[PDB]
């Protein structure tokens, strides 16, 4: 939790800062996203209507077991998060 | 029962007559030394090396002349993406997105909505040829037999824009090769 | 100086009705899994203090062990003469983000003398260091630069590790789950600065994602127990 | 068995006539063929629940740890009976007696490690038999017995 | 067992004049008549607006389109929920008919 | 018409296949050339990854002109299979000029054979010293 | 299947004209039976010969007297 | 009848094993021959 | 004339010209889909400045091809049949209720169908 | 050597799908299983024997791959990359006539070998170049964790397809090779003889073929045929679900080796319940031995140096998967 | 085997002093090797420049405070050195490792589409 683990994994310095996560709940596990970009998300290509993009994180989604085991994950990182708590 | 008592296996038995026999020494070579030196000397395998060469050069070369001949072709061959269409000529295609959902290298972009005389149909259906692997799993997805992938190989084009297959351009070939896919569909026919 | 045949013209024979027998493909495993279960339990046998548990699924068998217990193990299953995995296949990994020790380091063995496989399965952090199994195996000098290259792990007592399949100066691990799919960066051609150059990723065609409409229900259940039963309480 | 075959009776293009009889004097294997296949037979006409189900009943996936293993040697067998349980005092404080039946097989002998096949037995063949190079070249076959 | 034979038999008797429109249904892709006709069966074998486009062909029935109507909303400013209250593509929505599938949302 | 041996993946099998016995590209002049500076010609077959794209950049620089590129297959043109990669470069267009693309994966050794033939239609249709005459 | 005596019999059968149009681009004088011409203009002939090789029982004749697509 | 089936006899066996029979006179006759060679050249070498 | 070439429409009011090339298609003009772009502004793009516009895939449009096509008829009988037309190479066989009275096209080929009774009522 | 490759991962996922492929299937993967042995060999031992310096070789086992491809491109479609060998089963059935297309080059290519083996085999030249050099220990092999033609050149008699048993091998008899003096020629003659036997199964897997379906009849794990796909509602069901959303492996790994050409090839597939694996780390034979080649070329020469490439038989698409 | 040139075997330090001298003589090879990197190269920028370089790269991330961390960042920093004087990386990637690189209020940023 206190490790600058960020120095090691090799992640671009707009990870830490620039990007937010969120840690929600589809029924029984845990996944992280994140946020989409303010501009540049999505532009439609000019040429043949192709959904670009310049978000390289768009199409990552990682699959947890546990709530707090999905936080202990976001904490080492250094990634900024919220959570989202499911209706019941 | 076994040879655990030992730590020993069956498989770790070798079998019978497994080591090497005792090596030979000069003495012990069944040619002389006069018949191994006229061999030796006089190239007697090389020249034997050489007349079977020499036989080749009497026989029929394999080549076939392309483009005037062509290589053999299968019913099943995977070629150039292709969109078909009904005898009635109504398009066979009804876009299930099925076609974007198999694709391993998801070249194929499709967008639908209703046509005005209100029958499924799909205004976008675009193939990206140089991301497409010709896999084979356009064929096979489609449930009306809608796409289909032509015995065709020889459409290399000068600029890579001309390799991004728009509906209309898969439309073309349809039409074109249709008698052609005639042929593939119904020798292929039994099998699936 | 007789003509050849034609097989086309060849008699055949008729076939009707197939019966093609359904049955549970796990009945000839029965034995396997007996004797395996054994041998597991002989090397936590010989092995109290480093092999935490043991499982076997058909005809494989695992040992897990601490990264301190690694080498240990490894040495025992190499030297023993009741167990000798001379060649060490495979040096694998996977990550798990939940865990505090995410990656789970694997050991394939092969025992050319007793036709068996085993699998040490080691966890690591993003930090613990995992002893170097090069001196047993010169085998593993390549398989572990491999893991280390992909994942980032830190092998402890490597002669030589460094990047054997990314790019010179690549940044980040790619194996892992927090790494994009797409990388953070692609290359090409400037003319005025006359050289390849690195540049940020940009995608005319982003990669379209389609889990969303997975499976929302179960799909299998806890199956049919196979177990020895003199592997039970 | 893969013995001599005489070109006639391989599916090629041969030699009609006179040429058969010179091919078959200065070629030095004549029972060799040209390889071009029979244009007129090769290739000559082209191509133109619950009682079956297995995937829901997989081997479960059961982990032993050091307490259930303890338990094998104490209790017995589900088959022939007799928290954190170190495994290390037990076997500091047991009969050998369990040990010689239970942890170990055949008097204590060592277990083998198990075979991923055990009819995998080996035998020494010979020229006559495979066919193959002759003693002096430095290879040897072997074969299933 | 014995009990799954239940599962093998209303799978069964609910396939039996079941069109076979999957491929066009407009919800083709997330009817809990396949994914509930794959893990517990076999495997062998008018209008109302322009906001629902009706197709009963495609029903199973259970009223449901009729239990909610008479509760809940009692022209009909929640009508809508009919759409999402069908599993099978029985009632479907007229104005995205034919423009997604489920699993590229 | 010289190409250079520059096989890098499944694609490679084919162009070896053309200079097989069946179709023979040593007949219409075609011999393979190692060195770059002897090869007017560089068959760009197979993926370019991250790792190879600053090597490839050199061993085109050094063909003395004229000089013709060949994309063959999936991958040299747009990325192929490998265009969602970390370590891929999504056609190898983003480093060398390409004269002709061969669509496949791989492409037939007929569909090679064809791309050649097209770029020879274009080499013959040259225009260099009357270019002089009339355009300079 | 190669040496000359295909050659001349082929050339003969099919007269100056025709044989070299097959020495401009075909490089193989050839003859066979005419199976009839597409719309394009293309002639597609099969060979009758017993000394063709298997691939080489059906080829073509383009419209084209220098250059062939 | 509706397949791909092998006839009942099967197929006549293949030829498999190694099959590279020698050829030539032993080398005691080519040595003879050289030296014959090599014995009548001389002899015309001398007349010349 | 920049109004109908840019619409979508059930028909067209003008009859087609096959040698027209800013037309939707050889045999309509107007698009036969609200989203889909009409192709008098595609051609207007940067890329088809010397590009001959004469040999640009244009394949005629289906919502026509199915429209010459007479209507079949059902007699007494109240569902029809369609399969594809042509074997076990078509479409997944459906059933049509004729209940209502009107031409009520298949769900693949498009074929429209109708009874004994209303073949004169349903022509009108 | 593409229908090995494929058959690995079937099997992987066979294994955790607890699904048995039937009789006729796992004849057309034993079959084919052969054909691609020969494809590979051909291309690694006269590329081998092309890289020493005899050119010849090559072009005429080339047209033997023309041939060979020809069998490959009937079956599946494509010459090269044959999508063929999905797990559970194979893709389509045999066309008709295949065996008899597959047994006419049978017995032609027998003399193939013959005519290979008259300008290596007995070459003074070929065994100059190959003789003694990198010599590999068989204790030292196993240390290195080498495996295929580069563990039975250095004398231990040991093959996958024995150990392990799969797809039709028990059924067939043939006999493996191992050499005595761990260097290149030995291993060319474990490669020549892996011809001939791999050609004896190939007659034994033509002549023992038996009848029935070629892949699993569980409409969840294979496409239901076209004929029934349009007429049964069952059949279209899992058809449409199949193509979308992809059949979920149970929960489990494993780790499934076979008898690459190249040499002991195996996948480690971890399923986390999911219609998409979570782990596939791939064990290419290619990779270990380039390892081990400063182990092997050490104190040889620049010449042996390609020597000893040839006989590692190199891909380095494998190497690099 | 026989380990390549500039190899250091892979060892979890246990001591915060040792892995300080570690690191100075380390810092010393890179300064030592400046010309080699220049010629080898054929960088643009001159020894000293290099040297500037190299120190801004050191001056940089000298603070960090876990052991754990350290190890990892010293082993990284062996390859990057292993590598550079191996002369493994391509001409390219050196010119553009040292080409890398004030803010903009927010108007400026909200005209033309910020992020
Ligand atoms: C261009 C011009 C032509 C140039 C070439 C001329 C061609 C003719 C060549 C003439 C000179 C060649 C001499 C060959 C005659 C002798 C060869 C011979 O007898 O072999 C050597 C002999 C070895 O005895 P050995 O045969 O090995 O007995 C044991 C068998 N296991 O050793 C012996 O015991 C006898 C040795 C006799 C020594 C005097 C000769
Ligand atoms: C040794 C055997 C002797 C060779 C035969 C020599 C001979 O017979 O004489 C031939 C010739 C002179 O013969 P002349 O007397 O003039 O006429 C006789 C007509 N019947 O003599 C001549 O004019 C030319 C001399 C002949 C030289 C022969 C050389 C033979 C060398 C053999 C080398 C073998 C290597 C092993
Ligand atoms: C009195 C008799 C006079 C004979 C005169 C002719 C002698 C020629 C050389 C004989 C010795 C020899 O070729 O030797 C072979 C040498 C050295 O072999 P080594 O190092 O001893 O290894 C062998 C060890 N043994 C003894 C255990 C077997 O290497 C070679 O393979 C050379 C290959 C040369 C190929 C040339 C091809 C040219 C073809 C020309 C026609 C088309
Ligand atoms: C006018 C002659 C010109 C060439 C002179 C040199 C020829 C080579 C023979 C000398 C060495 C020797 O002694 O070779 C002896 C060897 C080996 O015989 P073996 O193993 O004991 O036979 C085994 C037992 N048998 C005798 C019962 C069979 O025979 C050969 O394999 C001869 C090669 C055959 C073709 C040779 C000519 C091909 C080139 C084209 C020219 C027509
Ligand atoms: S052939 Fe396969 S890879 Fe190519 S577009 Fe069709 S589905 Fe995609
Ligand atoms: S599978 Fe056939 S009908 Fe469905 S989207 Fe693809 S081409 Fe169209
Ligand atoms: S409701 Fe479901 S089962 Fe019925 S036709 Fe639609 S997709 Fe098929
Ligand atoms: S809610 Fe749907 S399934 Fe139920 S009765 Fe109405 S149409 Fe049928
Ligand atoms: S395009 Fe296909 S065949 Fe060619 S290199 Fe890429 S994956 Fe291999
Ligand atoms: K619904
Ligand atoms: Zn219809």
């Amino acid at each position: 939790t206190d490790l600058a683990k960020e120095l090691v994994s090799g992640a671009p310095k707009e990870l830490i800062t620039e990007r937010v996560a969120r840690i929600y709940q589809e029924t029984e596990t845990w996944k992280i996203d994140w946020d989409i970009l303010n501009k540049g998300n999505r532009w439609e290509n000019d040429l043949m209507g192709y959904q670009s993009s310049s978000d390289y994180m768009q199409g990552t989604i990682l699959k947890f077991d546990t709530r707090e085991g999905a936080i202990r994950f976001a904490k080492g990182q250094g990634w900024d998060y919220y959570i989202q708590e499911p209706k019941v | 029962p076994t040879l655990a008592l030992t730590s020993g296996s069956i498989q770790g038995t070798h079998p019978e007559g497994f080591r090497l026999p005792r090596p030979k020494t000069w003495e012990e070579s069944s040619e002389s030394a006069l018949s191994k030196a006229t061999k030796w000397y006089l190239l007697s395998e090389i020249f034997r090396g050489l007349y079977i060469t020499l036989e080749m050069y009497f026989r029929a070369p394999y080549t076939i002349y392309y483009p005037f001949e062509k290589g053999p072709v299968s019913p099943r061959f995977r070629g150039e993406h292709a969109l078909r269409r009904y005898p009635s000529g109504e398009e066979r295609c009804i876009a299930c997105k099925l076609c974007e959902a198999v694709c391993p290298a998801q070249a194929i972009t499709i967008e639908a909505e209703e046509r005005i005389d209100g029958s499924r149909r799909t205004y976008k259906y675009d193939i990206d040829m140089t991301k497409c692997i010709y896999c084979g799993y356009c064929q096979e997805s489609c449930p009306v037999d809608a796409i289909v992938e032509t015995p065709n190989v020889e459409y290399a084009t000068e600029t890579r824009e001309e390799l991004l297959y728009n509906k209309e351009k898969l439309l073309a070939n349809g039409d074109k090769w249709e008698q052609e896919i005639q042929y593939a569909l119904d020798a292929d026919a039994p099998y699936r | 100086e007789e003509p050849l045949p034609v097989l086309r013209d060849l008699p055949r024979p008729e076939y009707g009705e197939l019966h093609a027998p359904v049955y549970n493909p796990a009945e000839k495993y029965k034995e396997q899994i007996e004797e395996l279960h054994k041998f597991g339990r002989y090397i936590m046998g010989c092995l109290p203090k480093f092999v935490q548990q043991f499982s076997v699924w058909k005809d494989e068998l695992v040992i897990y062990v601490a990264p301190s217990a690694l080498t240990q193990v490894a040495t025992f299953l190499k030297d023993h003469t009741s167990a000798q995995f001379k060649a060490c296949m495979d040096v694998t990994a996977a990550d798990y983000p939940t865990r505090t020790n995410r990656f789970d380091v694997v050991y394939n063995l092969l025992s050319v003398r007793h036709n068996s496989r085993i699998r040490i399965k080691t966890y690591a952090s993003e930090v613990s260091p995992v002893p170097s199994v090069v001196p047993l195996f010169q085998g593993a000098n390549w398989f572990e630069r491999e893991t280390y290259d992909l994942f980032g792990i830190f092998f402890e007592g490597h002669p030589d590790l460094r990047r054997i399949m990314t790019d010179y100066g690549f940044q980040g691990h790619p194996l892992r789950k927090d790494f994009p799919t797409t990388g953070y960066t692609e290359v090409r051609y400037d003319a005025e600065k006359r050289r390849v150059v690195y540049e940020p990723l940009e995608l005319t065609q982003a990669w379209r994602n389609f889990t969303v409409g997975s499976s929302v229900w179960e799909q299998v259940g806890d199956g049919k127990d196979f177990t020895p039963e003199s592997f039970k309480l | 068995s893969g013995g001599p075959v005489p070109v006639f009776k391989k599916y090629t293009t041969g030699s009609k006539g006179i040429w058969e009889k010179i091919r078959q004097l200065l070629t030095l294997v004549p029972n060799r063929s040209t390889g071009n296949p029979l244009v007129k037979n090769y290739r000559v006409p082209p191509p133109g629940y619950y009682d079956r189900d297995h995937r829901r009943n997989y081997p479960r996936l059961v982990a032993f740890d050091q307490t259930k293993v303890s338990g094998l040697l104490t209790l017995g067998s589900a088959q022939n009976p007799r928290q954190s349980v170190s495994l290390s005092s037990t076997l500091a404080t047991i009969d050998p007696k369990v040990v010689k039946s239970e942890l170990l097989a055949e008097g204590g002998s060592p277990v083998v490690a198990p075979s991923l096949n055990k009819k995998m037995k080996f035998r020494l063949t010979e020229e006559s038999e495979h066919g193959m190079y002759p003693e002096d070249y430095p290879i040897r076959i072997f074969a299933q017995n | 067992p014995k009990i799954k034979k239940a599962r093998e038999g209303v799978t069964e008797m609910l396939l039996e004049n079941h069109p076979l429109d999957c491929p066009v249904c407009d919800q083709g892709g997330e009817c809990d008549l396949q994914e509930q006709s794959l893990r517990y069966g076999s495997d062998r074998g008018k209008a109302i607006g322009p906001l629902i486009k009706t197709s009963m062909n495609r029903c199973i029935h259970c009223t449901r389109c009729v239990r909610f109507l008479n509760d809940v909303a009692g022209n009909s400013e929640l009508s809508a929920n009919v759409i999402d209250l069908c599993p099978v593509g029985a009632l479907t929505s007229k104005p995205y008919a034919f423009r997604a599938r489920p699993w590229e949302l | 018409f010289w190409p250079m041996t520059f096989g890098l993946a499944c694609c490679a099998v084919e162009m070896m296949h053309v200079s097989a016995p069946r179709y023979d590209q040593d007949r219409l002049g075609i011999i393979f050339r190692a060195s770059p500076r002897q090869s007017d010609i560089m068959i760009v077959a197979g993926t370019v990854t991250n790792k190879m794209a600053p090597a490839l950049r050199q061993v085109y620089d050094q063909m003395p002109y004229p000089r013709w590129v060949i994309s063959m297959g999936s991958c040299a043109n747009g990325g192929g299979y490998y265009h969602y990669s970390y370590s891929v470069v999504r056609g190898v267009d983003r480093i060398v000029p390409v004269d002709i693309y061969v669509p496949g994966c791989p492409p037939t050794s007929e569909a090679l054979m064809y791309g050649v033939f097209q770029l020879q239609k274009k080499m013959m249709d040259g225009q260099t010293h009357r270019m002089w005459y009339r355009s300079y | 299947s190669s040496s000359i005596q295909r050659t001349l019999r082929n050339l003969w059968k099919n007269g100056f004209k025709k044989s070299f149009k097959q020495l401009q681009g075909y490089n193989d004088i050839k003859s066979g039976r005419l199976v009839g011409t597409d719309s394009f203009g293309n002639k597609f002939y099969e060979v009758d010969d017993p000394v063709e090789i298997h691939m080489r029982t059906r080829f073509v004749e383009y419209t084209g007297f220098w250059r062939q697509d | 009848a509706t397949q791909d089936l092998p006839p009942i006899s099967g197929y006549a066996p293949i030829q498999w094993k190694r099959n590279l029979p020698s050829r030539g006179f032993r080398p005691v006759i080519w040595f003879l021959g050289l030296c014959t060679a090599t014995g009548y050249g001389f002899y015309q070498i001398s007349l010349a | 004339s920049t109004k109908e070439l840019t619409t979508a429409r059930i028909k067209d009011i003008s009859k087609p010209d096959e040698n027209n090339l800013q037309q939707q298609a050889p045999n309509r003009i107007s698009p036969w889909s609200k989203s889909q772009k009409p192709r008098a502004e595609a051609q207007d793009n940067v890329r088809f400045a010397v590009k001959d516009l004469a040999k640009q895939p244009r394949p005629y449009a289906a919502i026509d091809l199915i429209y010459k096509q007479p209507i079949r008829y059902i007699e007494h009988d109240n569902v029809a049949v369609c399969d594809g037309n042509g074997g076990a190479q078509g479409h997944p066989k459906v059933y049509i209720n004729l209940d209502q009275n009107k031409a009520i096209p298949c769900g693949y080929c498009g074929l429209r169908f109708a009874q004994a009774a209303f073949k004169e009522d349903i022509e009108s | 050597s593409m229908m090995t490759n494929e058959q690995v991962f079937s099997l992987a996922v066979e294994k955790l799908l607890n699904l048995e492929v039937p009789e006729r299937g796992q004849y057309i993967r034993t079959l084919f299983g052969e054909i691609t042995r020969v494809l590979n060999h051909l291309m690694s031992v006269l590329s081998h024997a092309m890289d020493v310096g005899a050119l010849t070789p090559f072009l005429w086992g080339f047209e033997e791959r023309e041939k060979l491809m020809e069998f490959y491109e009937r079956v599946s479609g494509a010459r090269l990359h044959s999508a063929y060998v999905r797990p559970g089963g194979v893709s389509q059935d045999l066309p008709a006539g295949l065996l008899d297309d597959i047994y006419m080059w049978a017995t032609q290519f027998g003399d193939r070998l013959d005519e290979t083996e008259e300008l290596l085999t007995d070459s003074r030249i070929w065994k100059q170049r190959t003789i003694g050099i990198g010599e590999v220990t068989a204790e030292d092999a196993l240390n290195y964790g080498l495996s295929g033609v580069m563990l039975r050149g250095s004398g231990v008699p040991f093959d996958i397809r024995k150990s392990q048993p799969y797809d039709a091998y028990d059924k067939v008899d043939f006999d493996i090779a191992v050499g005595t003096k761990g260097d290149c020629y030995d291993r060319y003659l474990i490669r020549m003889t892996e011809f001939r036997q791999s050609l004896r199964i190939i007659e034994q897997c033509c002549n023992q073929m038996p009848p029935g379906p070629v892949k699993v009849e569980d409409f969840k794990v294979a496409p239901p045929p076209r004929a029934l796909m349009k007429e049964d509602m069952e059949a279209l069901i899992h058809h449409f679900l199949l193509y979308t959303k992809g059949y979920a492996v149970p929960a489990g790994e494993t780790y499934t080796a076979i008898e690459a050409p190249k040499g002991e090839m195996a996948v480690y597939v971890v399923s986390d319940g999911s219609e998409r694996p979570y782990r596939c780390k791939i064990r290419a034979p290619g990779f270990a031995h380039l390892g081990a080649f400063d182990h092997i070329a050490r104190g040889h020469f620049l010449p042996d140096a390609v020597a000893i490439i040839g006989t590692m038989d190199l891909v380095f698409g494998e190497v690099d998967r | 085997t026989n380990p390549t040139a500039f190899a250091q075997t892979t060892r979890y330090v246990k001591d915060s002093t040792e892995m300080r001298t570690l690191v100075l003589n380390l810092y010393r090879r890179y300064l030592r090797h400046s010309r080699g990197f220049v010629n080898n190269y054929n960088l643009d920028i001159p020894a000293s420049q290099v040297r500037t370089k190299i120190r801004q790269e050191f001056e940089r991330q000298r603070f960090v405070k876990d052991l754990p961390l350290k190890n990892v960042l010293y082993m990284k920093a062996q390859m990057e050195f292993q590598e550079l004087v191996n002369f493994w990386k391509q001409q390219c990637h050196v010119m553009q490792y040292f080409e890398s690189i004030k803010g903009d209020s927010f108007v400026q940023k909200f005209l033309k589409g910020a992020q």
